[PDB]
RNA sequence: AUCUGUUUGGUGGAACCUGAUUAGAGGAAACUCAAAGAGUGCUAUGGUAU
């Protein structure tokens, strides 16, 4: 039973980056929230839910 | 068993309490159903009749072809099964290992043929008759419903003299003599 | 149409019955024929299947529904027109 | 109710075949077997269509073939149609081979 | 109508013997006691009558209609797919010529 | 692993320790489970058992 | 008769197998009758599978697999002239033994 | 046509709570919750059954747009006797009556409108109709009347703003049922008049995707108007996939 | 009383509930879009809309032809790429020798449209969304798939072939 | 050939109406009901697949 | 032809038969190994390759 | 009317052909006895148990 309800993956946030992420932070303080960047020298946060 | 669930399923796919293989697809009730056959156990006494006459002509097709042992007893083996009326025709030696089927066993049995003279309108109408010892093949009655006819004894097939059956088809068509009963 | 002139593909009338032999009645054509032709053959072929019917008929045919079915003396069937009244019926009725 | 009143059943026999009540109309195609469950209803104006969309008493009456047949126009109508398929139907029958018997015969 | 000689007739199998009616001469109970609605009803029959028979003949020549475009419309798609047949093999001629 | 997936760079876990961030160079930032057959749904008594 | 008698696992019904081949399938404590075969032949013993719902009737020459209401599903063609029938509840295995001298071994879910 | 004193044959429409009153002419019909009135001086049809006289009201499809959705065929309504349904932009009680109509006294209705002129006759059509709720709010902001309307089956809009699409979500979100239905009426020169009508319709039908409602269906309203189509979806808040 | 013609009650496989293949056992017309006037496209006017496939990016990068630029020169009027999530998912897909491509795609003016069906075939969703809406342009370049457009009444389909774009089934040009 | 032209549209408009539904300015006095009757078990509606 | 008897004589019938098909008939449907449960034709291969 | 004979409805269903089915096809009763399918109702409450 554990292998066929193994379905680890569940999605992806938004649209991704235009060029390879290089650098994820997590807040240590909330759980729903994240911060990527890009080799593009975009920075973005998000929103996990 | 209730209907399973979807990971129920998954883990048992093999389990049918209904249908096996050695069943064979329930070959031996299907053919019983159509024919009406009643003895649990004749359709598979047919059908070991029917593997013999398979095993001769495969052991007559591995022997050369231009013998004339194998032609000859080829040619016999498809006159008298032809004479008994399982097989249809004689022209073609596949037959024996195609069209040699219990089925063809069974509808020569005397309801089927019955039926087929529409001497009853159905096949578990014609048994019935049979039961009730109306039915005579000859001079002979019959009550057993696995009398197997064969194509020259066809034509004897026929109601009892005194048959309240014959004079139900007399008196149709307005023609009862009641000299002959 | 191609390469054909209108002239080419003008009517042409059709005749009738002559005066003298018109109490005989509409001359027929090739069209009027084939009617009667198809319509000849066309009973003539089930009057051929009925009679083969007839000789390959098995005498000791049985069907429950002989009981309720009758037969002429001519020996053609006999088919009630709507498909007898008790006294008690009859004299509500009166 | 099973009763089935004549009027009632004739007026559902005028809405399956209404195509051919008027020939101006010429309806979708559609079957229209008798439903189980219908009911007869009758209309009510509005008092603004007073003169627009209102009949008069006597013209109203209790079924719909008691109206249609009360109209003119479509009263000759199947007056003149109905005989046109008369003739239609009537060409070639036994009248007429009697006749072609008739002239064979001097008088 | 085809009218079958009583001998084919006479002896014909159960299942195909053809029910002819004779006609009723002496007159029924019942023929002599229903009551027919005169009058207005009467109006009332006839022009049911008159309605069912236009709406057949109506439906009767558009049937007509539709099988007479029908046998020209496939008359054109015959030689429609005559000339994708012919042409099929026009293809599977210069194809194999390379294989 | 997924055929869309290229070079991982960054990896990291949520603050409830259920899930995986996962960055990869051809610019998405994808989501996992940490368990692959548990779901976070709230489970009755008998289900937790 | 002679009659053998083999109730179900939790004792809620009653398998009787008389010699001359009357197989009935009983609820004994309200008295109602579930199956009644009147097979015209020589029957040894029968036995409840994993359920009431079906039974094993060890008939003159094969074992016979049985519904609830008394029609057939299965002819063991392989068991031949079993007289004790016996049933592993957990494995689900159905148990043969007779005058071959022949121990078979039977999935009752797999077949 | 449909004069006065014609009689007609009344029998069930496909969709529950919608008849078909036949004759020469067909008429959607719905029956009526407080007989004896129009409320928009609609003809009315009279059946005496056992005895009783019940009366039912004729629907137009020029006048309310979901009644040319009936006559072009839509498949599924999720306006069903026994439910309960949100109506936006009730101008006033043209088509919310007729909704009324079909859901019966069980169900019920909300009617949500902004503007005070139609808002004093949706009222007053309100009383004589117990099984309407009449909310004059507007409904761009949901949470004012969150106290006034429970959950709802089904949601229908007819607005016509520019950001309806908006005004859809929102209701839907607070409001509407899981596996709920949405109904929208979609007039293209109010949304965008610059582009072409099925752009805006297909680019209406994106927004809904976005906000978790799963189109299930498509309607073009022509001959009754033009530039008008009914998008008929699901609330499918699990999964649209 | 007995009963003649008495049988042994067994199993009936056709008619027997149980058995899994017994147990399994309002026409529509969709209307014909108000925008096409018989094979004329009435509704479409610039700017265009254009659903782009995934060998429509791969054949634009192999002639070097800019992908706005392109429809802006075929078409001579501001066109509007879409790419859905089909298309990007496959791209992403064909692995890191299309990594070129991938960038491209995902340049800020092409638009993205979310989709809501589970498989990742393009050709099926492009040709969906054509059916619906009749204001699309598709750009492909597939043999399969621009044979199913032509027979899609009113979709122009456009190419790149040569050294530019081509459109097909477009009058205004 | 302006003459033929004209009659071409004509006819053409006339077809038009039986492929599909044209809108013809809308109602025209009393509404009298569906002229051509209603059918309850078609529908005429596009579907999403 | 006419000594040979038995098993070779059926199994020389059936490749001699095939021969000849091979030129015209499509491959697909010429030749199609028997179905046999995947477990056991990965054990016969196995074994068959060592 | 020892007139005429088309149409509407009801009764009946030969031949050919087509489709489906087949231990022939049905019907009635129920606080009867079984084997299954769908939906719905119910605080349906130990995230670590007074
Ligand atoms: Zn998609």
């Amino acid at each position: 039973l554990e292998r066929m309800f193994a379905k680890p993956f569940v999605g992806q946030l938004g649209y991704g980056h235009r060029d390879g992420v290089y650098a994820i932070a997590k807040n240590y303080g909330s759980l729903n929230k994240l911060a990527t960047g890009s080799a593009d020298g975009v920075i973005k946060y998000w929103n996990m839910s | 068993v209730r209907k399973l669930k979807h990971h129920e399923q998954k883990l048992l796919k093999k389990v049918d309490f209904l249908e096996w293989k050695q069943d064979q697809g329930h070959r031996d009730t299907q053919v019983m159903r159509t024919y009406h056959i009643q003895n649990r156990e004749d359709y598979h006494k047919y059908n070991r009749i029917c593997g013999d006459i398979r095993r001769l002509a495969n052991k007559l097709s591995l022997l050369p072809p231009t013998d004339p042992f194998r032609r000859k007893h080829e040619q016999l083996l498809l006159d008298k099964l032809y004479a008994m009326g399982v097989l249809t025709t004689k022209s073609k030696i596949s037959d024996l290992e195609n069209k040699v089927t219990v089925s063809a066993i069974c509808r020569r049995r005397l309801p089927v043929i019955m039926h087929r003279l529409k001497m009853a309108e159905t096949i578990q109408d014609a048994v019935k008759f049979i039961e009730q010892g109306h039915v005579r093949v000859g001079p002979n009655l019959i009550n057993d419903p696995a009398y197997l006819v064969t194509r020259n004894m066809e034509d004897y097939v026929t109601w009892v003299d005194n048959s309240k059956i014959k004079k139900t088809l007399l008196r149709y068509r307005n023609q009862i003599d009641d000299f002959d009963f | 149409a191609k390469l054909v002139h209108d002239v080419q593909k003008k009517q042409h009338r059709e005749r009738s019955q002559l005066t003298s032999r018109s109490r005989y009645g509409f001359l027929e054509k090739h069209k009027d024929y084939v009617k009667r032709a198809q319509d000849f053959h066309r009973k003539q072929s089930t009057l051929k299947v009925l009679r083969e019917k007839a000789k390959e008929r098995n005498p000791d045919e049985y069907y429950h529904a002989m009981h309720s079915r009758k037969t002429d003396a001519k020996g053609l069937l006999i088919s009630s027109r709507h498909g007898s009244l008790s006294m008690d019926q009859v004299k509500l009725l009166k | 109710d099973d009763n089935m009143r004549r009027e009632v059943q004739r007026d559902l026999l005028l809405i399956k075949h209404r195509a051919a009540l008027d020939p101006k109309r010429h309806y979708k195609k559609q079957r229209w077997e008798v439903p189980e469950r219908f009911a007869i209803g009758t209309i009510i104006e509005d008092k603004s269509e007073f003169y627009s969309s209102r009949m008069n008493r006597k013209e109203r009456k209790s079924t719909i073939l008691e109206t249609l047949m009360g109209d003119e126009a479509s009263n000759k109508y199947f007056k003149r149609k109905y005989n046109e398929i008369q003739e239609k139907s009537t060409s070639g029958r036994k009248a007429h081979y009697k006749k072609m018997k008739e002239m064979r015969k001097k008088r | 109508g085809l009218k079958v000689p009583k001998a084919v007739q006479k002896e014909l199998p159960f299942k195909s013997q053809i029910h002819q009616m004779k006609p009723q001469k002496k007159k029924t109970y019942m023929a002599k006691r229903a009551v027919v609605l005169g009058g207005d009803e009467k109006k009332a029959r006839s022009f049911i009558q008159k309605v069912l028979t236009i709406s057949k003949a109506k439906d009767s020549k558009r049937k007509e209609q539709k099988a007479s475009q029908r046998k020209e419309r496939l008359k054109k798609l015959a030689k429609m797919e005559e000339e994708k047949s012919q042409r099929d093999k026009e293809k599977k001629k210069e194809y194999f010529a390379q294989n | 692993h997924t055929k869309r997936m290229q070079h991982v760079f960054q990896v990291k876990y949520s603050m409830d320790s259920k899930y995986i961030i996962s960055g990869s160079d051809d610019g998405n930032v994808r989501l996992w489970r940490s368990k692959a057959w548990e779901r976070s749904n709230v489970k009755t008594t008998r289900e937790k058992n | 008769g002679p009659y053998h008698i083999k109730y179900a696992k939790n004792g809620t019904h009653l398998l009787i197998t008389g010699r001359k081949g009357h197989v009935a399938s009983m609820d004994w404590r309200k008295g109602q009758l579930r199956a009644e075969l009147f097979l015209n032949e020589t029957c040894h013993s029968a036995t409840y599978l994993q359920n009431e719902q079906y039974f094993a009737v060890a008939q003159k020459k094969y074992t016979f697999i049985y519904d609830h209401e008394g029609t057939e599903l299965h002819r063991l063609k392989q068991h031949i002239e079993a007289r004790h029938l016996d049933f592993l509840p957990y494995h689900y295995l159905l148990v043969t033994a007779g005058e071959t001298g022949w121990l078979k071994y039977h999935d009752v879910s797999t077949g | 046509g449909a004069r006065g004193g014609a009689k007609v044959v009344i029998e069930p429409h496909r969709h529950a709570g919608v008849y078909i009153a036949r004759g020469k002419e067909d008429l959607l019909v719905t029956k009526n919750m407080a007989p004896g009135e129009s409320v928009y001086g609609e003809k009315r049809i009279s059946v005496e059954e056992p005895p009783t006289k019940v009366e039912y009201r004729v629907w137009n499809p020029f006048r309310s747009k979901l009644a040319a959705g009936i006559m072009g065929g839509l498949d599924e309504l999720f306006i069903a006797p026994g439910k309960k349904v949100l109506y936006l932009g009730a101008a006033s009680g043209t088509s919310v009556s007729h909704v009324s109509d079909v859901v019966g006294p069980e169900g019920v209705v909300y009617a949500v409108e902004f503007s005070h002129r139609p808002g004093r006759e949706l009222i007053s059509m309100a009383k004589k109709r117990p099984n309407i709720i009449p909310i004059i709010e507007d409904a761009r902001h949901p949470q004012k009347y969150r106290m006034l309307i429970g959950m709802v089956d089904c949601v229908f809009a007819d607005v016509a703003q520019p950001d309806q699409a908006r005004i859809i979500a929102l209701n839907s979100h607070m409001f509407l049922k899981d596996q709920g239905g949405v109904v929208i009426s979609i007039k293209a020169n109010c949304i965008d008049s610059t582009v072409d009508a099925e752009t805006v319709f297909a680019r209406e039908v994106q927004k809904l995707r976005e906000e978790r409602i799963k189109p299930l269906e498509q309607l073009t309203l022509e001959p009754y108007e033009r530039d008008h189509c009914i998008v008929v979806g699901r609330y499918m808040r699990s999964g649209l996939k | 009383t007995r009963k003649f013609g008495l049988v042994k009650r067994t199993l009936n496989t056709k008619k027997d509930q149980r058995l899994k293949k017994n147990q399994e056992n309002t026409r529509n017309i969709p209307q014909v879009s108000s925008a096409l006037f018989f094979q004329y496209n009435q509704a479409i006017k610039p700017p265009y809309q254009v659903l782009i496939d995934t060998n429509f990016i791969n054949f634009s990068i192999q002639k070097k032809v800019d992908i706005v630029r392109g429809m802006m020169d075929c078409l001579l009027a501001k066109c509007n790429p879409l790419i859905t999530d089909c298309v990007m998912a496959e791209l992403e897909k064909l692995g890191p020798k299309y990594r070129i491509a991938l960038k491209l795609a995902r340049d800020p003016r092409i638009k993205r449209l979310s989709c809501s069906h589970k498989g990742t075939y393009a050709d099926d969703c492009l040709v969906h969304r054509v059916l619906q809406h009749k204001c699309y342009i598709v750009a492909t370049n597939d043999a399969g798939l621009k044979q199913r457009i032509r027979k899609i009444p009113g979709i122009p389909l456009m190419s790149v072939g040569g050294h530019a774009y081509v459109i097909e089934k477009l009058p205004d040009v | 050939s302006r003459v033929k032209k004209r009659k071409k549209y004509q006819k053409a408009q006339k077809k038009l109406k039986s492929v599909r539904a044209v809108y013809s300015g809308g109602q025209s006095g009393v509404y009298e009901g569906e002229k051509t009757g209603i059918k309850k078990g078609l529908t005429r509606s596009v579907k999403f697949k | 032809d006419d000594q040979v008897i038995g098993k070779a004589r059926s199994r020389t019938l059936e490749m001699r038969l095939n021969r000849l098909s091979r030129v015209n008939g499509h491959q697909d449907k010429i030749n199609k190994l028997e179905k046999v449960p995947m477990h056991i034709r990965r054990g016969m291969i196995d074994k068959h390759v060592k």
